[PDB]
């Protein structure tokens, strides 16, 4: 659970977030970062050197799509088993994708928010996010329970 | 690790330079502040921020990272003065070690934005998964 | 959970478990397999060598209290959540466990009973005690969470 | 891994022998059971308990098991042949290999109880996670 000032520092530094970029720089990293993760993702085509990766418009555009569902975890905190609850049956039953690449993506966002906000990224605004993206990641494979 | 990996480390620990006392503090206060759970390995430490323990710690696990990026080809007879600290004695849970890793990362991508692109990232990451591997190695 | 027949199973492969050395067998391998939980019993004197640790008469009396617990969450399989009520809030803000450990012990308590019963212990009968071991574990797991 | 731990490894696998394929066999047989998700490795494969299948690739995990052992320090060389089909073709998930590793205990467990001591499990699992760490570091 975020803190009254968690909260509003995680809802201050959102908006000023390019919601066109950072989920497909979010979505790309983890395919080049971890790459069993490129096994969800062959129908998307080039995906073999790290520039073609990052370049590739559908990478791109589903990582907007993933952004959006973070934007809306982030609207509703309190009821995050709710959000994610398609989803979680989504990922869960119809994709088999393992809860633990829930927990990389929501780190892989973690660094890139530290990459386009630099110092604006301090300890205690990763520490509120951090709460954030493990919050998604527990909801997310809800129905694997 | 590819030697293409190893030029992207010593590049972006090449901009790291002096900074890495200072990059190592930061990376251990983020995992602090982040994981509450790791200041359990620190109850004789004054965890406030700006603290000279902190950055004198921050220091040392900088410099072992440093002797790391250094030694590339087999690092398990170089780091093996620290894996009878950490595994034998204090025993730490290895995850503390992956929680260390993106502490670090986070670290550097704030600090060294023009250096943290995509096959860095990936490169220091295994790096750090190495690292904590040859500091998980021996275990009783 | 699972089908009765199953549930069948694992009530009656329970009721050759004694009780016990198997918990003590399963808490004492957790300390031998993975040393890092040897951190949390501290108090427990000598674990230096794996004989140490097996023949901890802490450790088999700590066992006992573990394989007890399991035994309590087998009789509610219904309900996992009201029966580690006051088991959750115990391991997690006091003594700071990581809850990947959980299921580590889970998975050691599985090859104890693989080597207590052999060929008894079928691959099926594996199954239903897998998905008993990851509900304690997500059970065990439930704050912070 | 330890010295002490690259002893047991060879007590446990030379009393396995020639049945080293139903030792494997039955592990693989265990992982679907257990676990679900691990099905979708194998899209063309009708396997049950007694398919004709199941045994064949359990001797090729159980033989690439040998060639480990009998190979300890040179592990990433001389099992480098399945570290690409594992990495490049596959992409097996890390969590898949520590899901079979696992149902490779059990299966040691029962059928050798006089060699499944604290200490021979400790360092087996030592081995198994060293080997899965193998066959999945080459992705990129
Ligand atoms: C917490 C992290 C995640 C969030 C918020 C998330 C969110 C989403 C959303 C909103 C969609 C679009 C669903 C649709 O079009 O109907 C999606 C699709 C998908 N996700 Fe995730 N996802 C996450 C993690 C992952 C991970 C780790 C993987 C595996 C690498 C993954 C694989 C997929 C795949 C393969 C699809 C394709 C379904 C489609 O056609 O859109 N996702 N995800
Ligand atoms: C103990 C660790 C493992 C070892 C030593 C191992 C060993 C092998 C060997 C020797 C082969 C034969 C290669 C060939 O086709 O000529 C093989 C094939 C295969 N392994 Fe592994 N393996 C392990 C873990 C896994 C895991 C965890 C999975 C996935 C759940 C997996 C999936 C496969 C698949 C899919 C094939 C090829 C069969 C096909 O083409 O559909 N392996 N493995
Ligand atoms: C969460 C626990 C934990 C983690 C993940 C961790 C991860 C790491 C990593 C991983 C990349 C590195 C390179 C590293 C390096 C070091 N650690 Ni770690 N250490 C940890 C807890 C410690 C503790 C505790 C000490 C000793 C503190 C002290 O008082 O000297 C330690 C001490 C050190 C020292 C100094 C020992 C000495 O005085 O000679 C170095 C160097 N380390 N540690
Ligand atoms: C590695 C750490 C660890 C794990 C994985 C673990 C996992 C489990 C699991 C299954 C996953 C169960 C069912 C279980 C059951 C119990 N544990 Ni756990 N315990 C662990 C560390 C403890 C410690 C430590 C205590 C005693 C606390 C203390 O400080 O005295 C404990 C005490 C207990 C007690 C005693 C309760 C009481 O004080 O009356 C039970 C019962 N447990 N523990």
């Amino acid at each position: 659970h975020l803190t009254p000032e968690e909260k509003s520092a995680v809802t201050a530094l959102w908006g000023k977030v390019n919601v066109d970029e950072v989920g497909g720089e979010a979505l790309g990293r983890l395919l080049v970062v971890y790459p069993w993760t490129q096994r969800f993702f062959e129908s998307f085509g080039d995906l073999s050197t790290p520039d073609a990766v990052m370049g590739n418009p559908k990478v791109k555009a589903h990582g907007k799509k993933v952004l959006g569902a973070f934007s809306d975890g982030l609207a509703h905190l309190d009821n995050l088993k709710g959000t994610f609850a398609t989803l979680s049956e989504l990922h869960c039953d119809k994709l088999h994708v393992d809860p633990e690449n829930f927990r990389l993506l929501g780190n892989v966002l973690v660094c890139v928010l530290a990459h386009h906000f630099g110092k604006e990224f301090t300890p205690p605004v990763q520490a509120a996010y951090q709460k954030v993206v493990a919050g998604v990641a527990n909801a997310l494979a809800h129905k694997y329970h | 690790l590819s030697p293409a990996d190893k030029t992207n480390v010593k590049a972006a620990w090449g901009k790291v330079g002096a900074h890495a006392g200072e990059y190592g503090a930061e990376a251990l206060e983020r995992m602090f502040l982040s994981f509450p759970t790791t200041k359990t390995y620190f109850p004789h430490f004054d965890l406030s921020h700006g603290s000279a323990q902190v950055k004198g710690h921050g220091k040392k696990v900088a410099d072992a990272l440093t002797n790391a990026v250094a030694h590339v080809d087999d690092m398990p007879n170089a780091l093996s003065a620290l894996s009878d600290l950490h595994a034998h004695k204090l025993r730490v849970d290895p995850v503390n070690f992956k929680l260390l890793s993106h502490c670090l990362l986070v670290t550097l991508a704030a600090h060294l934005p023009a250096e943290f692109t995509p096959a860095v990232h990936a490169s220091l990451d295994k790096f750090l998964a190495s690292v904590s591997t040859v500091l998980t190695s021996k275990y009783r």
